[PDB]
C-alpha cells in the first residue's frame, strides 16, 4: 500500500511488496515443468503465442553442454540471468578446467537476484527459472525465484496453473524417479505432467517445447517436428 | 630484464584437397636445447569442422586456441546454433590477433576445414592478424625447409610439361588424401633430419564432411 | 619486472603404473649463499595432489597461500567437498596455469617453475608443468632447472614413452628418483643433501616423506687424482 | 615541408611557401599548398613534422572560423596569433607535441596595417617585418637585412621575394620545387599564379 | 530512497514555465532597485541599498555595484552571496580571454557566458537557480558603450536604459518618459537619481542609502575610466541635482 | 610492395604487385593488395600487412555506415580523411601503412588520395607507394601522358609494376590490374610475373640486361 | 550526478515534460519560414512591450550556424543559445572531417537529435524550443526549410510557422501558399512572409525582423526602412 | 512520485505499459512476410498540408538485407536504428558475413530495458524489423520497448492496429505472392487510415534476396494503388 514504492522498503508485517509483485509476474507467465531421474533431467515448457500469426515464445535456454533452464515471466530478465550463468559456467571451464556444479549455479543466481532486492534504484528480476543439469553428483533440478530463494527438487512446475502439474508429480514421485537409462519415458512423464495444467488448449507441434540432459546426453532442445513423437 | 616471450619450436603444415583438408604438426615441445615433451599436441579440433594450430610460443598459442574455441562457443549462443564457416572463423581470428597488435601473440597460426561449397580450405595467419586463404602452408621453425617443397609438389611450381620447350606448365590438379598424407610424412621426416627442434612424433588431423579423423606417426627422437 | 632473490632449485617427477612420484630438496639459496636449509618445496593440496615449486621462494609462499585458500573456497556451500566435488589435480593445475600466464601478461611474473603431480578421481595419473611464462607441458617425466638437464635423461631410461608406464613399479620409479637426486647433489652447485619425496598412488593414496638424505655416494676415487695434468705428488 | 617565408611591406603581407612534399628518396608531390586561410584577412603558412602540420593548421582554422560565426566578427591578426601561440605553448608540454612552425600573415582592418607573426613549435611568437622558418632563414634574413625597406610596395616586395627564392635555389641542397606566393591586404587574400 | 525529498528544481509547469526561475524572479522583485542608463559619452549605474541601518559602515561597503574588469562593471539585484559566486566566475572568464587573445574581453561575450551558466542551473543538475539579476555596464572597441541585463532564466537583452529589482514597472515608465538618444552622462546621472527618488519605498533618498558609478571616456584621450562613487561624492551629486 | 595508381583521360588506372615478405623470406606470392571498398572506391595497400588489411577493411565499414546514414555514397576525400585521421591517432605507436584511396564520384570526378601512417594525406594525379616505388616511377613517369588510351594506360600500369617486380627484391609474384571509370571500377585480371616477364621481353624487346 | 528521470510516460501514454516544453514554445514570440523558388525567408516577431531597448547589441532572433545555413526559433531564449552553439560546433566539425559543409537536412537532424536526447536522459529537462532551420546545401540551388521541436521530430516544410498565434499565421499560409507555384522572386517571398506576420504582429514598425537567405552563402538581414516599405505597400493594397 | 523500474500489483512494469499506450497513438505500420519477400508499409500522416511528405522517413534501411518500419514516438527510433546499423556492420567486420535477422532484432531489443535510475525511460516506439538470411529465409519481427520480440507472418502496429490485425488474420496464407502482399498492405492501410490513401501520404517498401531492401518510389506505389482500386471494383 504505502510500502510498495520500491524494493528498499519493508512493510509493517515484514514483507517486500516489490519482490512479491515480481513473484506475481511469474504466475502470469506460461506453465513450464521440470523433473528428473537418477540418469537424466528433463524440462518441458508450454510456449505461448500473441496470436495465430505470431510465433511461440521460446521458453528454454542452454547455459552449457551439461546445463540449461526454462523460464516463466519476463523473458528479457531470463536472458540476463541465463547470460550470467553462461559466463559463470564458462569461467569455471577456462580457469579451473571444471564443469560448474548445478548447486553452485543456483547459489550464484540467488546472490545475483538478492543484490537487486536490497539496493535503491534497481528492481527485482521478474522471472522464475527451472535449471536442470548433469554434473559429477548425477542429475539435478533447481527452482529459482526472484526473491533469491533457490530450491533443489526431484520435480516441480512454475507459471499459470502450475499447481496441476505439481500435484501430479507429487503423486508420480516414486514412478518417474526410477526411470533410469530411458530418455523417452522420462519425457513422456513430463509431457503427461504439464498436461494437468492445460485448460481448453492442448499440446500441438509448434506449441510444445522439450529439453533433456543426462549421463551420455548433452543439453539439447527439441522443437517443431522433433516433439511430434510425444503428442 | 624479464623477457615475456619464448620459443617452443616445432613446426606445422596445412594442405587442402578437393573435398578434404589436413592440418599436421609434430608433437615435440622444446626450450633452448632441452626436450620438454615428446608428445604435446598443438593441432586442435575447435568444433564446426575447423581444426586449428598456433605454432611458436606455446603459452600464446594455447591462449589463442583457447580464446577461439570460446569464440566458437559464444557464436552458437548469440546466433541460434549457426555453424561458423571457415571464412568467418578466419576473420574472427584476425581480430583476436590484431587485438594484441602492440603486445602480439608470438605464433604463426593455421586453420583448416571446408568452405561453404564443401571444398577444402586452409587459412594462414601472421602473428598480428594478417591472413590469406591458400591451398598450401607450412608454419613454424621448419617452415623455411618445408614450404618450398610444397610449392613444388602441391602447386607444381617450376615444373613444366616434358618436351614442350618450357612453354606449357604442368597443369594444376587436386591431390588425393592418400597422396597428401605421403607429402606430409615426407615433409616432416625431411624437416626432422635437418632441424633440431623438429621430431619425436607427427600428428595429422584430416577434415572431411564426415568429421575430423586423426593419424599419428613416429618421428626420429634425436 | 622482477629478479628472484631467495631461490629453490630442481623439482623432479615421474609417472609409474599406479600413480606419480615427485621430489625436491629442502634448500632456499640466496645467490651462491646456501642461506636456508629447512625449506619445504613440496606442498600437498588435499589427499590426491602435490605441487612442486622451484624458483623464487617469496612467490612460492604466495602460491602456497593461494592453494590453501583454494581448498577453503571449494569447501564453501559444498557438501561433497571431501567426495565427488573435491579438488582434482587438473583443477589445481589449470588455476595456477591461468595465474602464471596472467601475471606474465601483466609483465609482473611469479618467478617460478611448477610441477603439479597427482591422481585424478578416475584413477588416471596427472603430471603437468607450468612456469613464469605460462608455458605448460606434460610428459611421463618432468623436471625443473638442472633436473631438466640431468634428471630427465635418467628417468627417461625407465619410462621412455607412454607404454612404459604400466611396466614401471613404484619400487623401480622411486629408486630412479632417489638416484637422480644424488646425481643432482654431485653436480648442482645450488642443491642440498636433504630432500623431500612424495608418492601419490591411486590405491595407497598420498605418502609424504620428509628428511630424506642422499646416500651411497662415490667419493673414494678422489684420493688418486693429483694436480691438473703434469703433477705426480 | 621545408621553406616558408614571409615579408611585411607597406600595405600588405606576402607569404611564400615551397611546393615540394618529399618522403625518403622520392618527391611525392610538387604542387603542395602549405597554407590555410584562418579568416578573410588572415593567412597561416606552416612547416614541420609530417601529418602534424596539416592537422594543426586545420584545427586552428576550424576554431577561428567557429569564432567568426559565433560573434559575426573577424578576429584581429594579433588576436589570432596569440590564440595560435597559446595552442602551441600547451602542445609543447603534452604527451605528443605538435611539431609545427608557422607564419601568420594578416591585414588588420581596424588599424589598416599589415602584420606578420613568426611562431615556432615551442610557442615562441615574434612580430617581424620579414620572417622565415627552418634553414631558409640562414640565407634570407641577411639578404633582407640588406635589401628590405619598410615603405616598399607589394610589387617591390614580390621582387624582393624573387631575390630570396633565387638565392635559395642556388645554395640550398634540396630541390623544393619552387614556391606558392600569396598576398594578404585590405581586399583580402589572393594567390600569385605565375611565379 | 532520496527521491521522496527532491523538489525537482529544473522542470516545466503545465503552462510551460520554469517554477524556480519564476519564484527566483519574485525574490528579486523585493531587492533594492538598481538602474542603468546608457548615454552617448558614457554609462551610469545607480542602486538603492536595502533598508540601511545608521550603524552600518557605509564607506568600506560593497553590496550593489561590482567591478568585473577595467572596462566592465555590474549592478546586482537579489542574493548578494549568489552574485559574488557569479562575479568571481565572470572576473576569471575575463582574464582567461585576455590571457588567450591578448585583448580585453568584449562585453557581450562575457555577458553571454555568465548567462549560459545561469541557464545550466535551470536545465540540469537538480540545483536551485541563482537568485540574481545583473545590469552589465561596459565598453569595448566594437560596440562602444553597452548596457545588458541577465536574470535567473539565463536570458539576456541589451538596453539604452533599464531597471532591475523592486518597482521596475514604475521605474521603467519614468525612464521611458524622460530618456532620449542624444543624452549626456551628466543628464543620465540626474535621470537615474530622479527615478530612484520617485520609485523608492523610503521616505526620502539620501547619500547613505545609495551606491553610484559611471563609466566615462572622461580620462585623457581615447581611454575608459571607471568611477565607483565615494559616500561624499554621492552626497555632493545629490545636492547638485537638487534632491536634498 | 610496389603499388601505383594514376589519373588520365579515361579515368584511373590502379596496379599492384602481390608479394608479402618477412625479411628476406618470401611469405607469399599471391596476396591481394587492392581492397574493393564499394563499386566506386578502391584502396591500395603497402606496408605492414595486418595494419593495412585490418584498417582498410575497417575503412570499408565506415564508408558503408556513411551511405546508410547519409543516403549517399561517401566522397573519395571524406573516405581518405577517415583513414588519415585514424592513423594520426596512432601516430608514434608504430603503424606502417602506405595507402592510395582511388575512386570516382559525381562532385569530385576521378580522384586519388595518398594516405600514409605518419599522417600525410595528399591529393594527386600520379602516385607510387612501396619498397619498389622508385622503380615503378622510373617507367611510369618516362612513358606517362594524359592522352593515353585505356589500352595503353592499362599496359603502362602493368609494365611499371613488372619493372619494379624485377629490380626490387621485396616486390613480385603477380600484377593485379584495375580500371576506374565514371561507371565504377573494373577488374582487369591477375598477371603472373613468371609468364608476363618473358611475354613482355619477347614482344617488347626490352629487358636486354637479362640472359634471354 | 543528478540522475532523476524528469521526462517520463504517464498512464495515457504522454510525456508531460515534452508536452509542457511545447507550451513554452507556444508562449514564445512568433517565427515564420517561407521558401520561394530560389530563396528562403525567415520572419520573426519581436514583442513591443520592450521599449528603451538597444537593437544594435540585443541578440538577433535569426542566428547563422554556418555561412550557408541559418536558425530561427520560438520558445525559451536561453535554451536556444545552447542548441545554436552545439550546431555551430558540429558545423565546423563536419567541415573538418568530411571536407564539406553540412547539408541543411544533416544540421537539422543533428539539432533534432540533441533535442531528443534531452527527452530520455536522466537529470535534464527537454529544450523549451522549436527551431526553423533554413539554407542551401553546398553547390545546390534548391531551397531547404526544416522544423524541429522539443520531442525530437523533424521534417521539411514548403512554408511553416511556430510560436504564439502560429495557428493563425499557419491558417493564412495554408491558403495563400501555392505548391505548384511558389514565390518566384525574392520580393514575392518576403512580401508573403511579412503579410503572414501582419495577421498576428500588431504594428509593422520595429516588431518584424526579416532575414533573406540565397544560394552560395548569400545571407542578408533587412533593415527597418526596407521592411517598412513592405508594410506600407501591403496596407495600401488591403484597403480595397 | 514513484520509481521508473517499478512493478504494478498485476506484475507489469508501469513505464513499459505506459509506453505501449504511446505506440497506440502513433501512425499505422504494416508488415507482411511471404516466400517471395517481405513487404513493409506505413501511414505517413502529415500534420499539415504545407509539410513536405517525402521528408517523413518512417521506413528505414538497416543493412542491404534488413529493413525497418516504425510507429509511435518516432524520434526515439533514431538511436535504435543507429545501434542496429552499427551492429549489422560490426558483425560483418568481425565475421565476414551478413548478420541474422533474429540476431539483429535481439541486439536492438537489448537496448529496450536498459533504462532506470542507462537512459531515463523506455522507448516510446515499436519497430517492425523485416529481413532475409540464408538460414531462416524471409522474416518479419515485431520489436517492443518491453525488450520482447515476436516473429510474425504478418503484423500491424499503431492506431489502426487491432482493426488491421483482424483483417490480416483472414487474408494471410502461406502461398501469397509479393504482388499480392503489396496490394494487401495498401488495401488494409486505406481501410484504417483517416485521410484518403494516395502515393504522398502512404509509403511502401520490400526486401528480397535478389535486390535487397528497397523503398518504393511514389510513381511505383501510385500504380499499385491504381491497380488495387481496379481489382476491388472488378467484383
Ligand atoms: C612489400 C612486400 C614490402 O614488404 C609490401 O609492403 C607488403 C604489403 C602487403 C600488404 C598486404 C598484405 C601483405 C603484404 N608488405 C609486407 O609484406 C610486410 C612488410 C613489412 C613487414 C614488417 C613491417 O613492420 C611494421 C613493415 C612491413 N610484411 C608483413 O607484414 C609480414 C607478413 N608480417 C610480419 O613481419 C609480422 N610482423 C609485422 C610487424 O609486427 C610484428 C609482426
Ligand atoms: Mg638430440
Ligand atoms: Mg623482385
Amino acid at each position: 500500500n504505502n510500502y510498495d514504492g520500491d524494493t528498499v522498503t519493508f512493510s509493517p508485517t515484514g514483507r517486500l511488496f516489490q519482490v512479491e509483485y515480481a513473484l506475481e509476474a511469474i504466475k502470469q507467465g506460461s506453465v513450464t515443468v521440470g523433473l528428473r531421474s537418477n540418469t537424466h533431467a528433463v524440462l518441458v515448457a508450454l510456449k505461448r503465442n500473441a496470436d495465430e500469426l505470431s510465433s511461440y515464445q521460446k521458453k528454454i535456454i542452454k547455459c552449457d553442454e551439461h546445463m540449461g533452464l526454462s523460464l516463466a515471466g519476463l523473458a528479457p530478465d531470463a536472458r540476463v540471468l541465463s547470460n550470467y550463468l553462461r559466463q559463470q559456467c564458462n569461467y569455471s571451464s577456462l580457469v579451473f578446467n571444471r564443469k560448474l556444479a548445478v548447486e553452485r549455479a543456483g547459489h550464484l543466481l540467488c546472490d545475483k537476484a538478492q543484490k537487486n532486492t536490497q539496493s535503491y534504484g534497481g528492481r527485482p528480476y521478474g522471472v522464475g527459472l527451472l535449471i536442470i543439469g548433469y554434473d559429477k553428483s548425477g542429475a539435478h533440478l533447481l527452482e529459482f525465484q526472484p526473491s533469491g530463494n533457490v530450491t533443489e527438487l526431484y520435480g516441480t512446475a512454475i507459471g499459470a496453473r502450475s499447481q496441476g502439474a505439481k500435484t501430479y508429480l507429487e503423486r508420480t514421485l516414486d514412478t518417474f524417479i526410477k526411470i533410469d537409462g530411458n530418455p523417452d519415458e522420462l519425457i513422456k512423464a513430463g509431457v503427461e505432467a504439464i498436461s494437468q495444467s492445460l485448460r481448453d488448449e492442448s499440446l500441438t507441434v509448434d506449441n510444445l517445447s522439450i529439453a533433456i540432459v543426462g549421463k551420455d546426453t548433452p543439453f539439447t532442445i527439441y522443437d517443431g517436428e522433433a516433439v511430434a513423437k510425444y503428442i | 630484464q624479464f623477457n615475456p616471450y619464448g620459443d617452443n619450436g616445432g613446426t606445422i603444415l596445412g594442405i587442402a584437397g578437393e573435398d578434404f583438408a589436413v592440418l599436421a604438426g609434430d608433437t615435440r615441445n622444446i626450450t633452448d636445447y632441452s626436450i620438454n615433451s615428446r608428445y604435446e599436441p598443438k593441432v586442435f579440433d575447435c568444433g564446426d569442422n575447423i581444426v586449428m594450430s598456433a605454432n611458436g610460443f606455446a603459452a600464446d598459442g594455447d591462449a589463442l586456441v583457447k580464446r577461439f574455441k570460446n569464440s566458437v562457443k559464444w557464436y552458437h549462443f548469440d546466433h541460434n546454433d549457426k555453424k561458423l564457416s571457415i571464412n568467418s572463423a578466419a576473420r574472427n581470428i584476425q581480430h583476436l590477433l590484431y587485438g594484441k597488435r602492440f603486445f602480439p601473440y608470438y605464433v604463426h597460426t593455421i586453420i583448416a576445414g571446408l568452405d561453404e561449397d564443401g571444398k577444402g580450405a586452409v587459412y594462414s595467419f601472421d602473428p598480428v592478424g594478417s591472413y590469406e586463404r591458400e591451398q598450401c602452408r607450412a608454419g613454424g621453425a621448419a617452415a623455411s625447409l618445408i614450404m618450398p617443397f610444397l610449392d613444388n609438389q602441391v602447386n607444381f611450381k617450376n615444373q613444366y610439361e616434358p618436351g614442350t620447350n618450357g612453354k606449357v606448365k604442368k597443369p594444376l590438379k587436386y591431390l588425393s588424401v592418400e597422396e597428401v598424407i605421403k607429402l606430409v610424412r615426407d615433409s616432416f621426416t625431411s624437416a626432422t633430419e635437418r632441424h633440431i627442434q623438429v621430431g619425436d612424433g607427427l600428428e595429422i588431423l584430416i577434415v572431411t564432411k564426415d568429421g575430423v579423423r586423426k593419424e599419428f606417426y613416429e618421428l626420429k627422437r634425436d | 619486472t622482477q629478479q628472484p632473490i631467495v631461490t629453490g632449485t630442481s623439482v623432479i617427477s615421474m609417472k609409474y603404473d599406479n600413480g606419480v612420484i615427485i621430489a625436491a630438496d629442502n634448500l632456499g639459496s640466496y645467490g651462491s649463499l646456501l642461506r636456508f636449509n629447512g625449506v619445504e618445496r613440496l606442498i600437498p593440496v588435499g589427499d590426491n595432489t602435490v605441487v612442486g615449486i622451484s624458483g623464487d621462494i617469496s612467490d612460492m609462499q604466495h602460491i602456497e597461500r593461494l592453494l590453501k585458500d583454494l581448498v577453503t573456497e571449494n569447501a564453501y556451500d559444498n557438501p561433497l567437498a571431501d567426495a565427488e566435488e573435491a579438488l582434482e589435480p587438473s583443477y589445481i593445475f589449470e588455476y595456477l596455469a591461468t595465474v602464471m600466464y596472467q601475471r606474465r601478461s601483466k609483465m609482473n611474473p611469479l618467478w617460478n617453475a611448477i610441477i603439479v603431480a597427482g591422481v585424478q578421481s578416475n584413477g588416471d595419473q596427472f603430471l603437468r608443468y607450468v612456469n613464469l611464462l605460462g608455458v605448460t607441458y606434460s610428459s611421463p617425466t618432468l623436471a625443473t632447472g638442472f633436473g631438466a638437464h640431468m634428471a630427465n635423461p635418467l628417468l627417461r631410461k625407465v619410462v621412455d614413452r607412454e607404454s612404459d608406464i604400466p611396466k614401471t613399479t613404484v619400487q623401480v620409479a622411486e629408486e630412479a628418483i632417489v638416484n637422480a637426486m644424488r646425481v643432482l647433489y654431485y653436480r648442482d652447485a645450488r642443491s642440498s643433501r636433504n630432500f623431500s619425496l612424495a608418492i601419490i598412488d591411486k590405491n595407497t593414496g598420498l605418502t609424504f616423506k620428509k628428511n630424506l638424505q642422499v646416500e651411497n655416494m662415490k667419493w673414494d676415487f678422489a684420493k688418486d687424482i693429483k694436480g691438473y695434468g703434469t703433477q705426480k705428488i | 615541408m621545408d621553406i616558408i617565408l614571409g615579408i611585411r611591406v607597406q600595405d600588405s603581407v606576402i607569404l611564400a611557401s615551397s611546393k615540394a612534399v618529399t618522403r625518403g628518396i622520392s618527391v611525392l608531390k610538387d604542387s603542395d599548398d602549405k597554407t590555410r586561410q584562418l579568416s578573410p584577412h588572415t593567412l597561416m603558412s606552416f612547416a614541420g613534422e609530417a601529418g602534424d602540420t596539416v592537422q594543426f593548421a586545420e584545427y586552428i582554422q576550424a576554431n577561428i572560423q567557429l569564432y567568426s560565426i559565433r560573434e559575426d566578427y573577424e578576429l584581429s591578426p594579433q588576436a589570432v596569433s596569440s590564440f595560435v601561440r597559446q595552442e602551441l605553448a600547451k602542445s609543447i608540454r603534452s604527451r605528443r607535441p605538435y611539431q609545427v612552425n608557422v607564419l601568420i600573415g594578416g591585414y588588420d582592418k581596424k588599424k589598416n596595417k599589415p602584420e606578420l607573426y613568426q611562431i615556432d613549435y615551442l610557442g615562441t611568437k615574434v612580430e617581424l617585418p620579414y620572417g622565415a622558418h627552418g634553414y631558409s632563414g640562414f640565407y634570407t634574413f641577411s639578404l633582407l637585412d640588406h635589401h628590405y625597406r619598410p615603405d616598399m610596395t607589394t610589387e617591390e616586395g614580390l621582387d624582393l621575394l624573387k631575390l630570396c627564392v633565387q638565392e635559395l635555389e642556388k645554395r640550398m641542397p634540396m630541390d623544393f620545387k619552387g614556391v606558392i606566393v600569396k598576398i594578404v591586404d585590405k581586399d583580402g587574400i589572393r594567390q600569385v599564379d605565375d611565379f | 530512497g532520496s527521491r521522496r525529498y527532491d523538489s525537482r528544481t529544473t522542470i516545466f509547469s503545465p503552462e510551460g514555465r520554469l517554477y524556480q526561475v519564476e519564484y527566483a524572479l519574485e525574490s528579486i522583485s523585493h531587492a533594492g532597485t538598481a538602474i542603468g542608463i546608457m548615454a552617448s559619452d558614457g554609462i551610469v549605474l545607480a542602486a538603492e541599498r536595502k533598508v540601511t541601518s545608521t550603524l552600518l559602515e557605509q564607506d568600506t561597503s560593497t553590496e550593489k555595484l561590482y567591478k568585473l574588469n577595467d572596462k566592465i562593471a555590474v549592478a546586482v539585484a537579489g542574493l548578494t552571496a549568489d552574485a559574488e559566486i557569479l562575479i568571481n566566475t565572470a572576473r576569471i572568464h575575463a582574464q582567461n580571454y585576455l590571457k588567450t587573445y591578448n585583448e580585453d574581453i568584449p562585453v557581450e561575450i562575457l555577458v553571454r557566458r555568465l548567462s549560459d551558466i545561469k541557464q545550466g542551473y535551470t536545465q540540469h543538475g537538480g540545483l536551485r537557480p541563482f537568485g540574481v539579476s545583473f545590469i552589465y555596464a561596459g565598453y569595448d572597441d566594437r560596440y562602444g558603450y553597452q548596457l545588458y541585463t541577465s536574470n535567473p532564466s539565463g536570458n539576456y537583452t541589451g538596453w539604452k536604459a533599464i531597471s532591475v529589482g523592486a518597482n521596475t514597472s514604475a521605474a521603467q515608465t519614468l525612464l521611458q518618459m524622460d530618456y532620449k538618444d542624444d543624452m549626456k552622462v551628466d543628464d543620465a546621472i540626474e535621470l537615474a537619481l530622479k527615478t530612484l527618488s520617485k520609485t523608492t519605498d523610503s521616505s526620502a533618498l539620501t547619500y547613505d542609502r545609495l551606491e553610484f558609478a559611471t563609466i566615462r571616456k572622461g580620462a585623457n584621450d581615447g581611454e575608459v575610466y571607471q568611477k565607483i562613487f565615494k559616500p561624499q561624492e554621492i552626497k555632493d551629486i545629490l545636492v547638485k541635482t537638487g534632491i536634498t | 610492395t610496389t603499388t601505383l595508381a594514376f589519373r588520365f583521360q579515361g579515368g584511373i588506372i590502379v596496379a599492384v604487385d602481390s608479394r608479402a615478405t618477412a625479411g628476406n623470406w618470401v611469405a607469399s606470392q599471391t596476396v591481394k593488395k587492392v581492397i574493393e571498398i564499394n563499386p566506386f572506391l578502391l584502396g591500395t595497400v603497402a606496408g605492414g600487412a595486418a595494419d593495412c588489411q585490418f584498417w582498410e577493411t575497417w575503412l570499408g565499414s565506415q564508408c558503408r555506415l556513411h551511405e546508410l546514414r547519409e543516403k549517399e555514397r561517401i566522397s573519395v576525400a571524406a573516405a581518405s580523411k577517415i583513414l588519415s585521421n585514424l592513423v594520426y591517432q596512432y601516430k608514434g605507436a608504430g603503424l606502417s601503412m602506405g595507402t592510395m584511396i582511388c575512386g570516382y564520384t559525381r562532385k569530385e570526378g576521378p580522384t586519388i588520395y595518398y594516405v600514409d601512417s605518419d599522417g600525410t594525406r595528399l591529393k594527386g594525379d600520379i602516385f607510387c607507394v612501396g619498397s619498389g616505388q622508385t622503380f615503378a616511377y622510373g617507367v611510369l613517369d618516362s612513358n606517362y601522358k594524359w592522352d593515353l588510351s585505356v589500352e595503353d594506360a592499362l599496359y603502362l600500369g602493368k609494365r611499371s609494376i613488372l619493372a619494379a617486380a624485377h629490380r626490387d627484391a621485396y616486390s613480385g609474384g603477380s600484377v593485379n590490374l584495375y580500371h576506374v571509370t565514371e561507371d565504377g571500377w573494373i577488374y582487369h585480371g591477375n598477371h603472373d610475373v613468371g609468364e608476363l616477364f618473358w611475354k613482355v621481353k619477347e614482344e617488347e624487346g626490352s629487358f636486354n640486361n637479362v640472359i634471354g | 550526478g543528478y540522475d532523476r528521470a524528469l521526462s517520463i510516460f504517464s498512464p495515457d501514454g504522454h510525456i508531460f515534460q515534452v508536452e509542457y516544453a511545447l507550451e513554452a514554445v507556444k508562449r514564445g514570440t512568433c517565427a515564420v519560414g517561407v521558401k520561394g523558388k530560389n530563396c528562403v525567408v525567415l520572419g520573426c516577431e519581436r514583442r513591443s512591450t520592450l521599449k528603451l531597448q538597444d537593437t544594435r547589441i540585443t541578440p538577433s532572433k535569426v542566428s547563422k550556424i554556418d555561412s550557408h545555413v541559418v536558425l530561427s526559433f520560438s520558445g525559451l531564449n536561453a535554451d536556444s543559445r545552447i542548441l545554436i552553439e552545439k550546431a555551430r560546433v558540429e558545423a565546423q566539425s563536419h567541415r573538418l572531417t568530411l571536407e564539406d559543409p553540412v547539408t541543411v537536412e544533416y544540421l537539422t537532424r543533428y539539432v533534432a537529435g540533441v533535442q531528443q536526447r534531452y527527452t530520455q536522459s536522466g537529470g535534464v529537462r527537454p529544450f523549451g524550443v522549436s527551431t526553423l532551420i533554413a539554407g542551401f546545401d553546398p553547390r545546390d540551388d534548391e531551397p531547404k526549410l526544416y522544423q524541429t521541436e522539443p520531442s525530437g521530430i523533424y521534417s521539411s516544410w514548403s512554408a511553416q510557422t511556430i510560436g504564439r498565434n502560429s495557428k493563425t499565421v499557419r491558417e493564412f499560409l495554408e491558403k495563400n501558399y501555392d505548391r505548384k507555384e511558389p514565390p518566384a522572386t525574392v520580393e514575392e517571398c518576403v512580401k508573403l512572409t511579412v503579410r503572414s506576420l501582419l495577421e498576428v504582429v500588431q504594428t509593422g514598425a520595429k516588431n518584424i525582423e526579416i532575414t533573406v537567405v540565397k544560394p552560395d552563402s548569400d545571407i542578408v538581414a533587412l533593415s527597418s526602412e526596407e521592411i517598412n516599405q513592405y508594410v506600407t505597400q501591403i496596407e495600401q493594397e488591403k484597403q480595397e | 512520485d514513484r520509481g521508473v523500474s517499478t512493478f504494478s500489483p498485476e506484475g507489469r512494469l508501469f513505464q513499459v505499459e505506459y509506453s505501449l499506450e504511446a505506440i497506440k497513438l502513433g501512425s499505422t505500420a504494416i508488415g507482411i512476410a511471404t516466400k517471395e519477400g517481405v513487404v513493409l508499409g506505413v501511414e505517413k500522416r502529415a500534420t499539415s498540408p504545407l509539410l513536405e511528405s517525402d521528408s517523413i522517413e518512417k521506413i528505414v534501411e538497416i543493412d542491404r538485407h534488413i529493413g525497418c518500419a516504425m510507429s509511435g514516438l518516432t524520434a526515439d527510433a533514431r538511436s535504435m536504428i543507429e545501434h542496429a546499423r552499427t551492429a549489422a556492420v560490426t558483425h560483418n567486420l568481425y565475421y565476414d558475413e551478413d548478420i541474422n535477422v533474429e540476431s539483429l532484432t535481439q541486439s536492438v531489443c537489448d537496448l529496450a530495458l536498459r533504462f532506470g535510475e542507462l537512459m531515463s525511460r523506455p522507448f516510446g516506439v515499436a519497430l517492425l524489423i523485416a529481413g532475409h538470411d540464408a538460414d531462416d529465409g524471409y522474416q518479419l519481427f515485431h520489436a517492443e520497448p518491453s525488450g520482447t520480440f515476436y516473429r510474425y507472418n504478418a503484423k500491424a502496429i499503431g492506431s489502426g492496429s487491432e482493426g488491421a490485425q483482424a483483417e490480416l488474420l483472414n487474408e494471410w496464407h502461406s502461398s501469397l505472392t509479393l504482388k499480392e502482399a503489396e496490394l494487401l498492405v495498401l488495401k488494409i492501410l486505406k481501410q484504417v487510415m483517416e485521410e484518403k490513401l494516395d502515393e504522398n501520404n502512404a509509403q511502401l517498401s520490400c526486401i528480397t534476396k535478389q535486390d535487397g531492401f528497397k523503398i518504393y518510389d511514389n510513381e511505383k506505389t501510385a500504380e499499385l494503388i491504381k491497380e488495387l482500386k481496379e481489382k476491388e471494383a472488378a467484383e
